[PDB]
């Protein structure tokens, strides 16, 4: 899923699915590189504020992101490893945007993100390192 | 008659056949000729004393061909446009249906007026121009009774104009070319990419689209139940049954603000008539939304027709 | 039309532009009105001068209504909604107006970021503020 | 037009310093690209279809040099700017039938490329300039259309 | 080599130079005057592929009652009555079908055509550019030469009067007819086995111009007759489409047969 | 042209159509149409520039019948005749062969001269007329070089007559209708039973008489060796294979003194035209002497055309 | 014409002793029988082919008779014989068109049949009296010819 | 045309006038110049009176004349033949007075014959006269 | 022969015949009536003189007849007894003369002629007596 | 019986008057018309007459063939070579002869035809003479009587002012209109039954001379083929001539037979 994203999108059953069932939470974020100024190009890319929907077991935030297309390697990172990244709804060419979802441990509020944009062929643009800073923590609540 | 010479113990009986000037046409059962009488009446076999007249030809211009992009007019391969400006200096589309009358939109119309304002003030506030800067005057202006939804003008010559190589009617179809798969021609007055009123009258070809795309880009639907305004630009065009839509340029050419009363001019090459399919109704669309969009000109016919009659 | 590579590339781009989108602002403006004068007539009472305290704050809010574009470029006709009705009917800036600034804010792009300023971006850069300047014009009448 | 003798001045002495093999060519390969209608004209160059294509193209930036040049005449005499181009006025209205416009979209491509290589030294005054001059000469390359 | 002559060669060189310089531009309009095709070709493809949705209910349909036939091919293919009455109402139906397989392909291959020719026309163009304002280009360095060249002093005057570009466009006629006055007097150019090639690309292009308005022509009326037979489909498909599902009974022929064996 | 009236943006083609006149005929090849250029010459697509001419008719008198004797002549049906009055009050014979010319005898034209007499002696002196009192002016006079043999003159008018229904020529034969079975129709100025010249022109009908019959009548013979003047009265007729005899009238009418030159016509029902068969020679006959005698008109034939061009 | 009285005197005299139911049927008869040509007007008689017949055939005394009368109204007005006649010279010319000829041939077979009754009492002085008289009718009988 | 009926008639008819065809011919000659003067110009010396006995003996050659045409009937222009020229060329007599007398000579045996004037002679004496008046005539030019 | 003469002379094998061939007198005659008169009619009718042809036995008088075709009856007598006329030549209808021979007795002088001339169907016209006289005697001359 | 009435029946018996009056002349004229027809067809026998003794060499030559042909009706009549051949040359000689005594005879009977009809045509015109003589002169006594007849005065003009003799022929149509408007008013005539003699006379007379102006027209294109054929014969006479006599020795088939025995 979060190898290649603009791959991801490409699956039909997806397209213009609906993602928004239950409860949610909507809490804004920052999104800075290593030097802790703004990432534009995902500032540019990604919705705020985020949507962070309940589960049982972890919350599960859920990413809007447009030019999803051009997008390729998307991987968000909790303490230095791996979330399950899965894309759950896309919105076509007009739109191009990709929903994903992963799960985050209670108490977490840095995330950190490796990704890269590719447009069509071409020259793959890598970004490194991307702080992902959500202006509060994160709680899950099974109350709901 | 440069006077026959007479021959001995002979005499003369004259004919005349009338035939039509350039660019115009005999309408008369009426096979021309007339004979002069021993009642010196001047006689046609056929209608007897009735004249014939000349009526000028549509769809067959002098010089043939063969707006954001190109085309540049070199010829004047367009004698059918025109050119109509607003009263605040506002240019905008009409197009020349016969020799008395042009077609436009309602739009182009009610440009520096209220919803209010009926034909009769309209009238007055316009310039008119075909040709090269050739002023033609205006008598009256009529409104489609669909005004908000066929988007349509009609506007009355105070006197017919001469019909010539750059000034000359374009024809109504029998058929119906608004099916994809068709390609048309539209010429304009109106903005380039310097969003400047042209210098020069231009054309496009563009395809005409399928409507249901079409439809989907503007609104979201085909349903109505699902329709919002995803248009591009701010505005929205009109569109039902009496529209279809016409694509974006080879090269990206478009139709922009200014364009709209130009027709959408398809060239039937089998009889080598130019018609005119549709008017352009929105005018928008530009570099920005993926089609301008034209009200069909069969759909509008019993209603031209009816309104010429006056 | 603005393509998934166009989107791309024009926010790359104006990433790459950064906390001096509001110094360009101005920049921009500045060259337009020294370029093409007659676009002062729209602006009577701002002090038109070199680095104007009103010009250069100006900038700031053109340069914020750009960043808004393409921070939902997606749609571009509600995010620029009430700036449609401000040019188009309020102001009545004609429409050819915009494409002087068009071109002065792809002057002013160009010298300062010779690097992402490669054809392909140029083609893309051009068309977003087509795209916009479209806009605001589109309710002109 | 009439310019300033310090515009005048700051305009050869930018003028002086611009690449004369490069620089015209891809004012002409960026107006291919940026306004697609003009390859029209040009399609006998070979493919015009990318970019890349376009800017690497060795027709292309040779025929740039040549338009180069053809502004170059331009700044050489600014007050016979209808003459330098009359016969330049002829190829393009009276045989070609270019639209007007599209040579001060292709002037306007130049002035950003201009801008492109000479950074902040390409001034808004220093602009101001130009934009008289590849104006003056859209048009003066426009008169025979009158 | 020596370019000069009298103040005639001068001026058969002169009007040389202006067709030579001339086939680059003409050939040019030619081009662009076969966009259209390439245009409307296109748009042949456009109506083309809706057209194969448009129909694709009644192909489907008539699908089925080909595969219906074959489970058929043990007990039915011998006189079901209310079977092989079928393909007698299936009469025109596939009729049609293969007319629009065919008509279709039709339009497909001339639109084949009319690119490829339109390419041949493409290189052509660009070729006799090169060969036309090389060519134009030398024997301008004998007309430059004859500015200030000692002269016949009438030949002096015979220069500055001339023009880089002719007045007008260009035939194959007009241009061998400048070759013409150039070959004989003046074999000073002796140069012709190249102006050889600027015509023979010339007429190449040309030729290939003409083949796409030939061409396309043709593509234009087999589009019609495929819109006109693509009717006769569709509304046809309510028809076709109770006639598959009429052949209910003859899987009856297999349910009421294949369980018992 | 009583201009024909303009039409709007319309312009006119002139033609003619050239007609001959009552008793005329149109020739040349010269369909008779002729249009009016841009170079505002009158052109015919056959014979270009050429205009054509109007010819009299012969054999054709407008009301036809339908000497001692009778059959007054209460119409004008011989239109043909001629009366000429030598320079002594002698009245004569002559029918009228083109609008030109008429035949005669050579002896009437001898009467009041010589045999010494030349043509240019005998012009002046005759007086000739046609029609009612007609008087024709006279150029010359020419003779057949057998005047002794074939009895025959040719008179030139000074200039053409107009044709009309009382005068007109009479046509000459292709084919010779001199054999006996045909009828012939014989005018006349000459004297009647008071041997009075006559106050009306009068005609009778004769059967033409078998030349054997002939010959033993007026000489003895056939053989010229029997030969011996057996002639009833004291004068000897002309009689060769250039003549022909008329019999007797039912009612035993004849032709006597100045009905020389008056024409034996025969009336072809076929074709419905009046030929001259025959000129009259001897006019002596009357009541006495069984036949007046003609020579063929057929015989004179390629010397009438040949004299005609001069 | 004019005529002395003793002249009208020998005429008129003579006139008496004429057979009226006769005379003019025998001077008709011989017309018929000398110049056979008039028979032609006459053929609605019967026979006029023998002299027998036609002298014997009984339409022709009693045509003689209105002829012989209409000779009789001449003696009668000589001094008119225009006017008495006018009438007459209307059957015979206008729609008949007999040949004035045949008046006076008539005329004088009639001056015959009469010195053929009368003998030596038809003297030369009263025939020169009575071919004033055949002339003056004949003429009459002739004017609206003209 | 005197055929063989004629010919018997003159024959028989002029026989019974016998001797009194001198003093007919007289009687005749005078009727002439009586009834129509202008024949007189012919005579001038005459005297032309009553019984003038130069009328008298001149009616007797005119007589002779025509007994000798029914003497040779069957050849009137041999035996007429001196008098063919007599009138015709040397005294040249207008036709049309022969005539006259023919009738006068028709008026004279009328009288003086009742009973052989029968029509048939009127006719035959007629011809005769006729076949006469012509030969003398024939040749006058 | 000489009881009808004009049917006499419808023999064909007498037209233009010869009768003109031997030695001949010339004697002129008188034709007169019972009165001693001239017969004018007879007179007219009969060509003077007369030829009178010479034979072996009795001499020939040759009368010359016009109007033949309306001669009937002619009958001549010498002494009061007939004589065997015969009709020799005759000459067609513009001439229609009857030529007749007789023989005569040596010493004749007058000559009785009974005849009758009738026109057609028409009246007889009897002539009952005409005297022949020949101017001289009429003798025969066997010698030559 | 007795006439009067008001100034229009005075006229309507004048004009009948007139036309009555008038029959005897018209029909008149109109028998002189056709005197063309009597003497033509006397020439057409005179020539008849001519053709006859024209040919008689060569139908004297034929006769001899048909009676030699006669004592060959013994050894002849079977293919005798130079005889048999002979019909064979023979062949146009007898065609046209056939046709000589056809259409000689057509010419004849077309003559007989011609003067039989001028004859009723010449008895018809005599009665209607008197007929009409008749009727006009008892209109006459009415018109002469009207003439002091008592009067209306504006009738008695109207008399006076009547002439003789109409002023133009007469049709059966203008006649049929003078007895129509006489009928009518003014049955004061009721003669109308001898009115109908006159016309009845007059109809049949014209009857007649039409006969003879159509029969002797049918003549004279008889007569053309009889001139035309005949000339065939007199010019195939010297053909015939030797045709006869080489039947020579065809009789030596008699004389060297009939000696023997
Ligand atoms: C038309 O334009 C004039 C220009 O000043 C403006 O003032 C006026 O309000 C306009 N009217 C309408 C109805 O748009
Ligand atoms: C080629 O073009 C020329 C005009 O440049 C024309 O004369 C010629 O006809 C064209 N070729 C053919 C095959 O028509
Ligand atoms: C009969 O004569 C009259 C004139 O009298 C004429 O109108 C008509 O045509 C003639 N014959 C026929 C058959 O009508």
């Amino acid at each position: 899923a979060d190898e290649s994203l603009k791959d991801a999108i490409k699956d039909p059953a997806l397209e213009n699915k609906e993602h928004d069932i239950g409860p949610r939470e909507q809490v804004n974020f920052q999104l800075l590189d290593k030097n802790n100024e703004t990432q534009y190009y995902h500032f540019f890319s990604i919705k705020d504020p985020a949507d962070v929907y309940y589960t049982k077991k972890k919350a599960e935030v859920e990413l809007d992101i447009n030019t999803a297309s051009t997008w390729k390697k998307f991987e968000v990172y909790e303490n230095n490893q791996k979330l399950p990244v899965r894309l759950v709804s896309y919105s076509p060419v007009p739109e191009d945007h990709a929903y994903i979802r992963f799960p985050v441990s209670d108490g977490t509020q840095e995330l950190k993100i490796v990704s890269s944009t590719q447009i069509d062929d071409g020259e793959e643009t890598n970004y490194d390192y991307t702080k992902l800073v959500f202006a509060k923590p994160i709680y899950n609540d099974p109350s709901l | 008659c440069p006077k026959p010479p007479e021959i001995a113990h002979g005499y003369v009986e004259h004919s005349v056949r009338y035939q039509c000037k350039n660019y115009y046409k005999l309408r008369t059962e009426g096979d021309g000729v007339y004979t002069l009488n021993n009642e010196k009446q001047w006689i046609n076999k056929a209608v007897g004393d009735k004249l014939p007249e000349c009526e000028a030809v549509c769809g067959k211009p002098k010089n043939p061909a063969n707006i954001l992009g190109g085309h540049l007019d070199a010829k004047g391969s367009f004698p059918w446009q025109a050119k109509m400006v607003s009263h605040h200096n506002l240019t905008t589309g009409a197009t020349l249906i016969n020799e008395q009358w042009l077609l436009t939109t309602a739009k182009n119309l009610f440009l520096n007026h209220s919803e209010n304002a009926t034909a009769k003030d309209i009238a007055p506030t316009l310039t008119l121009y075909v040709g090269k800067k050739q002023l033609v005057e205006i008598e009256k202006v009529v409104l489609h009774p669909n005004y908000s939804q066929v988007d349509i003008g009609l506007i009355k010559l105070k006197q017919k104009v001469s019909v010539n190589e750059r000034v000359m009617p374009i024809c109504l179809p029998s058929k119906d070319y608004a099916e994809v798969g068709r390609v048309g021609y539209v010429s304009g007055w109106g903005r380039n990419a310097n969003f400047k009123f042209t210098d020069h009258l231009k054309y496009v070809m563009l395809p005409v689209a399928d409507q249901d795309q079409c439809i989907r880009h503007y609104e979201g639907s085909t349903v109505p139940e699902k329709k919002t305004p995803k248009s591009p630009v701010g505005v929205q065009p009109i569109l039902n049954e009496h529209t279809f839509c016409a694509g974006m340029s080879k090269y990206q050419e478009d139709t922009c603000y200014g364009d709209a009363g130009s027709a959408f001019a398809v060239h039937d090459l089998e009889e080598d008539t130019w018609y005119a399919t549709g008017i352009l109704s929105f005018d928008k669309s530009c570099a920005v939304a993926e089609y301008g969009v034209y009200v069909k000109v069969t759909s509008i016919q019993d209603w031209v027709q009816k309104t010429i009659a006056e | 039309v603005l393509s998934p590579a166009d989107k791309t590339n024009v926010k790359a781009a104006w990433g790459k532009v950064g906390a001096h989108a509001g110094e360009y602002g101005a920049e921009a403006l500045e060259r337009m009105f020294l370029s093409f004068p007659t676009t002062k007539t729209y602006f009577p009472h701002f002090d038109l001068s070199h680095g104007s305290a009103q010009v250069k704050g100006h900038g700031k809010k053109v340069a914020d209504a750009l960043t808004n574009a393409v921070a939902h470029v997606d749609d571009m006709p509600n995010a620029l909604s009430a700036l449609s009705d401000l040019h188009a009917h309020k102001l009545r800036v004609d429409p050819v107006n915009f494409k002087l600034l068009s071109h002065c804010l792809l002057v002013t792009l160009a010298a300062h970021l010779p690097a992402e300023f490669t054809p392909a971006v140029h083609a893309s850069l051009d068309k977003f503020l087509a795209s916009v300047s479209t806009v605001l014009t589109s309710k002109y009448r | 037009v009439h310019l300033t003798p310090e515009e005048k001045s700051a305009v050869t002495a930018l003028w002086g310093k611009v690449n004369v093999d490069e620089v015209g060519g891809e004012a002409l390969g960026r107006l291919l690209v940026v306004y697609p209608w003009t390859q029209r004209f040009f399609e006998s160059f070979g493919d015009l279809s990318t970019p890349d294509a376009v800017m690497g193209n060795p027709k292309v930036k040779a025929h740039g040099k040549k338009v180069l040049g053809a502004f170059s005449d331009g700044l050489a005499h600014l007050d016979n700017l209808k003459g330098t181009f009359a016969t330049l006025s002829e190829l393009h209205c009276d045989k070609l039938h270019v639209d007007p416009e599209n040579f001060r979209l292709l002037g306007n491509v130049l002035v950003c490329v201009l801008a492109h290589h000479f950074g902040k030294e390409f001034t808004p005054p220093v602009q101001a300039a130009y934009q008289k001059v590849v104006a003056g000469v859209a048009n003066a390359l426009a008169h025979k259309y009158h | 080599a020596e370019g000069l002559k009298t103040k005639d060669e001068v001026e058969k060189a002169c009007h040389l130079a202006q067709q030579l310089k001339e086939v680059s531009i003409t050939l040019g309009v030619i081009y662009r005057t076969t966009e259209r095709h390439s245009v409307q070709v296109e748009a042949h493809k456009t109506a083309i592929d809706k057209h194969a949705d448009a129909v694709s209910r009644a192909v489907e349909a008539l699908t089925r009652v080909d595969v219906a036939l074959q489970r058929l091919k043990e007990l039915g293919k011998a006189n079901d009555t209310k079977a092989v009455k079928i393909i007698e109402n299936i009469t025109s139906a596939r009729e049609n079908l293969a007319l629009f397989n065919n008509e279709t392909q039709a339009v497909l291959t001339a639109r084949d055509h009319v690119h490829k020719h339109r390419a041949a026309a493409l290189q052509g163009w660009s070729d006799a550019k090169e060969k036309g304002d090389a060519a134009a280009e030398d024997v301008w360095v004998l007309l430059n030469a004859a500015k200030k060249g000692n002269g016949s002093a009438d030949v002096k005057a015979a220069a500055e009067k001339c023009s880089r570009y002719s007045s007008s466009s260009t035939s194959e006629t007009e241009l061998q007819k400048a070759i013409d006055a150039a070959a004989n007097v003046g074999g000073l150019s002796a140069h012709k086995s190249k102006y050889g090639d600027v015509l023979n690309k010339f007429k190449l292009s040309n030729a290939s111009v003409g083949a796409v308005r030939d061409t396309s022509g043709r593509g234009g009326k087999h589009m019609e007759k495929v819109n006109n037979v693509a009717k006769l489909l569709k509304d046809a498909e309510v028809s076709l489409a109770a006639a598959a599902a009429e052949i209910e009974e003859v899987k009856n022929a297999h349910e009421t047969k294949a369980q018992e064996e």
